[PDB]
């Protein structure tokens, strides 16, 4: 699971090395940046339902054709799954804020996503719009500090890039 | 591999739930500098630890260097020194990450079976590991003795607290104990 | 050359990744730890000759047989080389403090050292003793701060471990 | 590869000398947070940048998308998009490291000869790289325009200073210029 | 284990061949040379203790610093182990004379030697001097035939080369 | 692999002792020219031996060359011929070395399991090996018969002794028996 | 080209080894066996036309159908080429006796032979009979010593094996 | 690779002729024992030769061990020691075979071009090979000097003839000259 520490351990192990000076220095970066990313993680842990609900609503507002017969937001099951999927991305962003690398999002969100959505005929633009809404929505210090918001926004952009 | 933070995430993902407990995470961060000192204390002393541990295993069990012993001939001694270093290396990764998964996955899984196929003696492996555990504890606490240092004593110079990093000593020891459990 | 940033870049490149959260976090560690290691680097840059000179002196005091006819410190050229060698290690330590990883020592000191010394009949114990003397010599706050001295000592132990 | 600090060491080693000028190095550290912001600004906007740059190259040269053109048929368009991303990726590494060596060594060396053997047109390659250079400058300054953003505008929210990180803009632009230099 | 016959069998097997002319001819060389090498082996078998003792004594005479507190010949245990080690090399030489290839010395003496002596901070020069003494000591016809002595010396020089 | 001399050294090494008793070893040297003749006798006649042995196996069991038989169709007959030759080749290596290790390590290990998985019949394989054992005895003794030679008789012309190399015949035979036992 | 010395060199090179005891011992086998094989080589060099002629005559005697219309010995050009081919094998045997390994026969006779004879519809049995006649013809000490004859006969059987 | 005898066979095959001149080949055989002594003389002293030669090359050119020198830093010194040993190894193979083919084919072909691309200096490489040539000549003749032996003198003890193996010294020296000519 990609984080600061697992990246440097994997590099050390590939070379048969004990942890050395740059490995310790890297982990000091986690000590320093952790406050911002855990602040965002805590915000998101407390308010993920509302955050996901509004992002979902925004993507349907953008693309009302999804409500038409045969389309991906058209049935009660579909509506529930689409909201659930937005919440899954947010949860994986919460995890990635906890870890301080993209591992959770990479392994549990991104890997396979394109194949799944192609198979099920799910368009990617609504996913992008939900995440895009969420990315443009936050402001500091209203919602969280400026650096917490930097961390949150970076993970949303990471997700957006993976679907673009 | 996982680390202490991704461990919490995997536990939460098992119930597709957010990680709610920030306090435990913040405590990892608060002891981060002491953790880096603990890792520095082992890594900095690794050659001395390995050589002393293997030599101690041998002085307590002279069969190892006598006819048919598993540290005879030179090639076997050298393989043993290499192994003790490998084990210490993966224990130190586990301490840096705050999680045993790198040690389980990349070192311990299959190792008891590998050693049984080679005939590497379990009691001696365990003893080398026990010696390294005791060394690690002393270097983390920055209280090695002259009596065990063989004129090679090192002082780390980390800032002293009354408990001398008891929690990290217990955690490091738990990783050595995991090795011992897996290999016996 | 191994440092915080080249390690993360190499790991990113192996996976075809742009820099991501854990890469930036790792580099923040360099920002943080730089003061300590650069303090040590400055001290060593300003006093390298005296530091090497006394460490060299200590290894010959330990091993006076090196002066006896035929041995590795016994002539004027040999004497100069041995002091020079000690200074090379301290210069590579200075470089490693600047970089924040062990690259300079690995690439320009450690690689090949055992084969060179073997071929030339040069015993390794006196190298170890010079570095050992240097490792035990410093104290804080006299020579530098406690964390500068931690950086300095860790690289000396890195070099000692390479020769042990 | 090198970084800005090992680059200084290589220069010192040319005269077997210690690194004595701590000045320029302490400047790298002082601008370290800005540098992280600059990297974030590019990486965070990379898909939009690549797509827009390749589309711009094409709207300025319609021959690329007609029979015989090097972005025809779909396979070639795809390969071009991939290359523009690759180039931007290695530029971003150079900016993180504060040194061009990873870009030069891993992306640029042999690129001219590779493209010449394939018939990839230099003129158009240059335009794609120029557009990315301009995009990068705007994102580092956090001054992208609505006019160029095609409904996809992003603001970074970094702490504003009057020069809008002019030295980092210049450095980033120098790396894009190296890409272009490597084609001739 | 490397010998005349295992070398030719390995080469034949790699090519899917029965033994052929050149394989048989090689083994004729063992029939011819065995007299010299087995003579040397029998001499060495019958007098190994005295031969190793004088080699050990020579290496300590060259390096009296080994007797000093903390050095490798400074305790009764260490003195016994050093003599033992010299005897091990002579025993492996005896085995190599029996086999007629360097297999026993390569596999049981040389492999790992550098790593062992490094880890224990044992200097290699005393091993080299013991073997060197042994190499310069014999003369023919006093000790054995001139061709026997050639065989014995060649294996001592093979061991010296491995440590040099 | 080991040979007769390295086998003796492995014995001595088990007690960390010099090789003192050289009588058996000096006998190997005294019989070395006859061992080379024994090897030459088999290698020089190997194509005749293999073809005649597989043909004998078959003439004694026509099921092998009928529907469902393990030397039917041509590819199976060819594979059988190839195997008989492989076996004979490794037996000759064992005879040259004076030690079965090459045969055990490089031929016999896993052979039973291989044949089981393929359905190669043990009874028939053993008979082929038994025929080759008899052939090799007669060629080592340099007493093949016209009756069994099918117009292809060869005489080796080695210097005759009364026992006709009985010791080497017994040793060769023991290697063929080892092949058979590996299928038991 | 396979010989005693090239086989041991190739094995030493694959392992990065200088020549060692077993390599020298193998070459002493060539010093010893060379008398026998160079005796056979000398006799064959001096009498190759007669040796080849009678071997060729024997193969046609065994297979008189080869003289019939359309068969492989039926024209003057075919007759000349068949005898020439017998002589080529004998010359390669002569070379193999000089080298002390099968190299010249392997590389210049055996390699390709089956493909060539198949393409031209030439039967192999007459080749085997020529070589077989040659193999059964010699006697010692009339033609050469018993050990020279053993070398000659072994190469003839090696050639027969390659065609059988 | 070829040896002295297969070289003669190649020459004979160029006119599809038997090898008729047995004399030069019977001279090879007569000098075989001395050839094995000559190879033993070099192999047995190889470490001392290589280290002394490379040290000699350096003491005559101190530029090699200064900044920018091709034996600086440790890695380059090691690579150079490795190469001198490789070269000597291949020369010794050629002397054992009595033919330069192994040396030309496996060591010298492409070597000058390799060194040019790396910037390995020619004059210095030649010097190291010159010193090894001179050492080899002394060890073959069994007349090394105390002056040059640095307290590591070895005597081979081979049976002395008045010419001290003049032909083999010329031959060995010719192989070293081949190396030097290929690198010049
Ligand atoms: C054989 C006669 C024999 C030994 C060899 C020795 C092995 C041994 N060592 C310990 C404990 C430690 N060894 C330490 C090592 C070092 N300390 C240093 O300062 C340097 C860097 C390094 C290498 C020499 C350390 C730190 C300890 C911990 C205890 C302490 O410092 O006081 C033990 C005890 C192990 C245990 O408790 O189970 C043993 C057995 N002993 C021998 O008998
Ligand atoms: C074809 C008709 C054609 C185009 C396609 C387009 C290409 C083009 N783009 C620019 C400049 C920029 N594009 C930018 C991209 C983005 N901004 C954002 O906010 C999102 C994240 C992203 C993707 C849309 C940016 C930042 C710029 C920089 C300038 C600015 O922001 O105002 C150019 C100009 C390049 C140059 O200066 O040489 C071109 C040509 N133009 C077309 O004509
Ligand atoms: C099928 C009708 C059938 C056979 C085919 C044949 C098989 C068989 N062969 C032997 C014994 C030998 N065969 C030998 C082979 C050869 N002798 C030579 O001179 C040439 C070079 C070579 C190939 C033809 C030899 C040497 C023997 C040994 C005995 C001897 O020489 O007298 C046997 C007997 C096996 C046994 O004893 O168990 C058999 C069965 N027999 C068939 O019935
Ligand atoms: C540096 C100042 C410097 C040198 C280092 C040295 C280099 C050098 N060496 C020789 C000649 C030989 N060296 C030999 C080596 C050895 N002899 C032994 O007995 C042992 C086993 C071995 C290792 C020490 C030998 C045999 C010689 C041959 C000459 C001799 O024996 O007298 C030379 C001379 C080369 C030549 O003749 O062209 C040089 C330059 N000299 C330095 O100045
Ligand atoms: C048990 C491990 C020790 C011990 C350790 C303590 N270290 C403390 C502080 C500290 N350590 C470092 C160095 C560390 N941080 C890094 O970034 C790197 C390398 C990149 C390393 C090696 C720093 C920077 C600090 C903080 C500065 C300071 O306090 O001086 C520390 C105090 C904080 C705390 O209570 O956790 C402790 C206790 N202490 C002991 O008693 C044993 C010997
Ligand atoms: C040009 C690039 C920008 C700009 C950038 C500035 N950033 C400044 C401060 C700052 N940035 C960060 C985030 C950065 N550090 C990290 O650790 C990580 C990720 C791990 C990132 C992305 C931090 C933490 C800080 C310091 C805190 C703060 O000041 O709020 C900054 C001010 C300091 C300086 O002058 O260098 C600037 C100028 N500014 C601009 O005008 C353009 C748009
Ligand atoms: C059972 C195997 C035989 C038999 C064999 C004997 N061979 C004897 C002598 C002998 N054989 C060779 C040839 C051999 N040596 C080589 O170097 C090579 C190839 C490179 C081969 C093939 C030699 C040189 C000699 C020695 C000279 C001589 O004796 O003429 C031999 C006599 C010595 C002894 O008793 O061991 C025997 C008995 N004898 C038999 O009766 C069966 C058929
Ligand atoms: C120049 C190279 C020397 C020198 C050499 C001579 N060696 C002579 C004889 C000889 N050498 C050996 C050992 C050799 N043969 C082997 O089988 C092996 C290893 C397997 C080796 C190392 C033997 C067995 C013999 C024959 C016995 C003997 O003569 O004592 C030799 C004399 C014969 C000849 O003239 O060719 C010479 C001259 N002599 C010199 O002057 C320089 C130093
Ligand atoms: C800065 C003043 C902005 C801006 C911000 C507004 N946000 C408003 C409501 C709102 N925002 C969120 C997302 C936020 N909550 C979180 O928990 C997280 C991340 C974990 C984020 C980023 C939510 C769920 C809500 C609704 C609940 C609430 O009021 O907090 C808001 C109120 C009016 C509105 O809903 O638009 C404002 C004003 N508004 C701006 O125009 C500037 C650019
Ligand atoms: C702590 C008070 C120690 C202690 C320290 C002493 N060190 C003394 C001299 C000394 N130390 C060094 C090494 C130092 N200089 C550097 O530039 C660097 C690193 C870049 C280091 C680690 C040198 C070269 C010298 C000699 C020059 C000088 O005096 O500064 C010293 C003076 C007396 C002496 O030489 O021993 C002391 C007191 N002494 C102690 O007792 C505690 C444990
Ligand atoms: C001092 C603690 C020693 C000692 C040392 C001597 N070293 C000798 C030669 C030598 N040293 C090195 C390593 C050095 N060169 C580098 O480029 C670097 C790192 C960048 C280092 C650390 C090399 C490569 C060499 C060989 C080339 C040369 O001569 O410079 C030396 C001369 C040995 C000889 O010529 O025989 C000595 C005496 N002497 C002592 O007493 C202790 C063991
Ligand atoms: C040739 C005349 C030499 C020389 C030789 C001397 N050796 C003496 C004693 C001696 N040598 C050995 C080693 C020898 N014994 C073995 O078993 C083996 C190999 C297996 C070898 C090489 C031993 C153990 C001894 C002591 C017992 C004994 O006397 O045999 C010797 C006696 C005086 C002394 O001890 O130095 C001589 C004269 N001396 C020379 O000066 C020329 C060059
Ligand atoms: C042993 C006494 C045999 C036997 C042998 C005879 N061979 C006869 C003639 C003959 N042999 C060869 C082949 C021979 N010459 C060579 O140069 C070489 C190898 C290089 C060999 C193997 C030739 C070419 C000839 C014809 C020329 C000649 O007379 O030498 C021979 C004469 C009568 C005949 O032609 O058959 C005999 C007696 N004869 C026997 O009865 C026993 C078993
Ligand atoms: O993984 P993906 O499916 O390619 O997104
Ligand atoms: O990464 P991992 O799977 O833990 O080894
Ligand atoms: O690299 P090294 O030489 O092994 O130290
Ligand atoms: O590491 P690099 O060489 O830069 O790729
Ligand atoms: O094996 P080594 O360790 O390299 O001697
Ligand atoms: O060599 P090996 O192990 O017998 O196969
Ligand atoms: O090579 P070959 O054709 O198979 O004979
Ligand atoms: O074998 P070679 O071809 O000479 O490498
Ligand atoms: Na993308
Ligand atoms: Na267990
Ligand atoms: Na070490
Ligand atoms: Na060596
Ligand atoms: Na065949």
């Amino acid at each position: 699971m990609k984080s600061v520490v697992t990246t440097v351990i994997a590099a050390a192990d590939a070379a048969g090395r004990f942890p050395s000076s740059s490995d310790l220095e890297s982990v000091q970066g986690s000590i320093q940046r952790s406050a911002a990313r855990l602040e965002a993680a805590e915000k998101l842990a407390g308010n993920i339902d509302a955050v996901a609900q509004e992002a979902y609503n925004a993507c349907i507002q953008k693309y009302p054709y999804l409500n038409n017969s045969g389309e991906a937001n058209s049935t009660d099951t579909f509506k529930a799954k689409c909201l659930r999927d937005v919440k899954h991305y947010m949860r994986l962003i919460q995890y990635s804020l906890v870890v301080g690398g993209t591992g959770p999002l990479d392994e549990w969100g991104i890997a396979g996503q394109r194949e799944v959505y192609r198979a099920l005929g799910l368009p990617t633009a609504p996913y992008v719009e939900a995440l895009s809404f969420a990315r443009n929505r936050g402001c500091a210090p209203r919602d969280m500090s400026a650096q917490a918001l930097t961390e949150y926004n970076a993970l949303l952009d990471y997700a957006i890039n993976s679907l673009s | 591999m996982l680390d202490a933070f991704s461990r919490a995430v995997v536990q939460a993902d098992a119930s597709t739930s957010v990680v709610a407990d920030m306090g435990a995470l913040k405590q990892f961060i608060a002891e981060g500098n002491r953790r880096l000192d603990a890792v520095n204390a082992i890594a900095s002393n690794a050659s001395c630890m390995v050589s002393d541990a293997v030599a101690g295993m041998i002085c307590e069990n002279q069969g190892l260097i006598q006819a048919g012993g598993n540290c005879y001939p030179n090639r076997r001694m050298a393989a043993c020194l290499r192994d003790a270093e490998i084990i210490l290396r993966y224990v130190t990764y586990a301490l840096l990450a705050g999680d045993a998964s790198v040690l389980d996955d990349r070192c311990l899984n299959g190792l008891k079976e590998t050693y049984a196929a080679l005939g590497v003696p379990t009691t001696s492996t365990v003893r080398a590991v026990q010696i390294m555990k005791a060394q690690a504890a002393a270097h983390i606490k920055d209280t090695p003795s002259e009596a065990r240092a063989g004129g090679k004593l090192r002082k780390m110079g980390s800032p002293v607290v009354e408990d001398r990093c008891a929690s990290l000593v217990a955690e490091a020891s738990s990783y050595f104990d995991r090795v011992i459990s897996a290999l016996s």
